[PDB]
């Protein structure tokens, strides 16, 4: 990838107003509640019940902040994401075999919590860059032909 | 398949966004042609890809209203959206893998702007309103 | 949504196959697990994925069942496979995403045997057939 | 990617038995009928009309052709796809701009294509080595990121 100075920016300036256990255990009970069918890879949760289950389980909480951690490592290696999820990418796809649609589904929720917390700050060019990065790093934890 | 809870929410925030409408079905195009460059190739009979720029202005309009009729018509949207259906399939003929793009940016556009309605529950009816959507201009396609 | 001409064609489709169909189904799964291993974690109660294998056997037999199934139910498939809907959401839950892996390897398979009637128009009504078939057993998710 | 001899071997052995003129010609014409909305990225070939005007388009023919050509580069540069396809995914991403659901819909034509002609000895052994090779050439072609 090569990153425009814009879009370098507005990653770092986004992340930086995120709480991530907030934002991490949001948007993973909003993706397991909008799809449902996620729920199976994380079948050692709790509650596959109402989403008032979902939303006071303390385990999605936990997995949501370490999925935006695990972003943030992104964020710190931004021209070295495919080498910095290396080990990740191994996990999802040779381990868990997540169906990688499953990536773009919690990229739309994560995308989705962000312009909820962010308002009118989160503009078209700003949802552009936000965009290209999750791309970025949904590629580099698919399956690795390359 | 919507339940009647997924109807009474969709028709809630249609209620909700009347006097922004217009401007969100223009800021969503907005977005749509912005983060999503593929879709471009079908407006290229334009000038300013802007929101705001009057071309994107009044199609935002347009847009908002067949999504209005698709509220009318939530009942059987599949019968209700039939025309648009064959015209995104052979007068446009556009690409069904862009319908789930402009609705993702409809989602997010109304999120930065009535974002105490994307409880969990509503997103997911929403969402499934507008993949229904999407599936119903599908419905021409061959 | 399938055709008169789509229907029927399924319906000749489905004839022809008669004395081949359980093990066209024990062939089709044995190709789906090797060919796309992602769907090996659904059937770990398992010994053997090879075809030929008596749970393989035994299971491409009840594939091919819930689809002849379809097939009687092909004017309304939403209401005919409600119950395996529901089992594939909540007993199963099996990501909706492999639905189409069987589909694919079922038209392989079939391919490989009956390939005089893989036209491309033909083709056309089977694709449409398992399409419409893999949203009639995903309607039951949410 | 790392290839087993068998899986070498069985697409050289694939690639060998096929015409790539009739097959690359059948594998888009049955693109172009079974998903009918791909017609739109060769606005400038002929008939968008019946499927016997497809059938018989000289300019279908043709570049059916070309894509067969252009899988046999990867065929004879198996350990170095990516680099072999880098202006192929330029090409198709940065200015033809087609959706990659495209590519997996027309690799899954050619699939049922080989299939048919190839019949008791298109194994699932034999079908997991070329799904495996199309895997990787469409990650190569392919939006690239990394
Ligand atoms: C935005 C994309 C994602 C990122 C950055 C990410 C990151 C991570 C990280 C950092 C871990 C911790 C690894 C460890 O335990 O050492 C992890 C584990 C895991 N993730 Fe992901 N993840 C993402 C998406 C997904 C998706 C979509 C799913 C499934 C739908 C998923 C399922 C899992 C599972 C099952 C584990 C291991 C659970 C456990 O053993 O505790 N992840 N992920
Ligand atoms: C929610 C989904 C959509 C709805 C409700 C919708 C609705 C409409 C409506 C009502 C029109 C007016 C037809 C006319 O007056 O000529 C239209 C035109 C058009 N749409 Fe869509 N549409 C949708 C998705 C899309 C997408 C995703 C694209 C391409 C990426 C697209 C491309 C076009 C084009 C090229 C026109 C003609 C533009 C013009 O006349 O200037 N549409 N659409
Ligand atoms: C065309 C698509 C499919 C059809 C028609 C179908 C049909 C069926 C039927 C009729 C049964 C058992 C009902 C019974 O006799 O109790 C069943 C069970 C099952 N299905 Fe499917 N199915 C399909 C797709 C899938 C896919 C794609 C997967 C996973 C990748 C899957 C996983 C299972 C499993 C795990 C069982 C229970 C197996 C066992 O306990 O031995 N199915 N299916
Ligand atoms: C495995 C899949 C594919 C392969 C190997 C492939 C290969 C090729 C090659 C080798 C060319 C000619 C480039 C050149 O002249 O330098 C080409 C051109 C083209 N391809 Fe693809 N392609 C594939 C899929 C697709 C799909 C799915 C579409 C549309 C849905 C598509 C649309 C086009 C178009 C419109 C051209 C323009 C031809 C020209 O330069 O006149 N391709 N492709």
């Amino acid at each position: 990838v090569v990153w425009t100075d814009f879009e370098r920016a507005t990653i770092a300036d986004i992340f930086s107003k995120l709480d991530y256990e907030a934002v991490g255990g949001a948007t993973l009970a909003r993706c397991l509640i909008v799809y449902p069918w996620t729920q199976r890879y994380f079948g050692n949760f709790g509650n596959l019940y109402n989403a008032a289950a979902i939303m006071g389980n303390p385990m999605i909480a936990k997995h949501g902040t370490t999925i935006l951690h695990g972003l943030d490592r992104a964020v710190k290696n931004m021209d070295n994401i495919k080498a910095t999820y290396a080990e990740l990418s191994v996990l999802h796809s040779e381990k868990l075999h997540v169906d990688p649609d499953n990536f773009k589904l919690l990229s739309d929720c994560l995308t989705i919590v962000v312009a909820a917390q962010l308002g009118k700050a989160f503009s078209g060019e700003v949802q552009a860059a936000f965009q290209k990065f999750l791309s970025v790093v949904v590629s580099a934890l698919g399956k690795q032909y390359h | 398949s919507l339940s009647s809870k997924d109807k009474d929410t969709v028709k809630a925030l249609w209620g909700k966004i009347a006097d922004k409408a217009e401007e969100i079905g223009s800021d969503a195009l907005s977005r749509m042609l912005a983060v999503y460059p593929q879709t471009k190739t079908y407006f290229s009979h334009w000038k300013d890809l802007s929101p705001g720029s009057a071309p994107v202005n009044k199609h935002g309009k347009t847009i908002m209203g067949g999504i209005v009729d698709a509220v009318a018509s939530i009942d059987d949207l599949n019968a209700g959206l039939l025309a648009l259906s064959e015209l995104h399939a052979f007068t446009l003929r556009v690409d069904p893998a862009n319908f789930k793009i402009l609705s993702h940016c409809i989602l997010v556009l109304l999120a930065v702007k009535f974002p105490k309605d994307f409880t969990p529950e509503v997103h997911i009816s929403y969402d499934k309103f507008f993949s229904a959507l999407a599936r119903a201009l599908a419905e021409k396609y061959r």
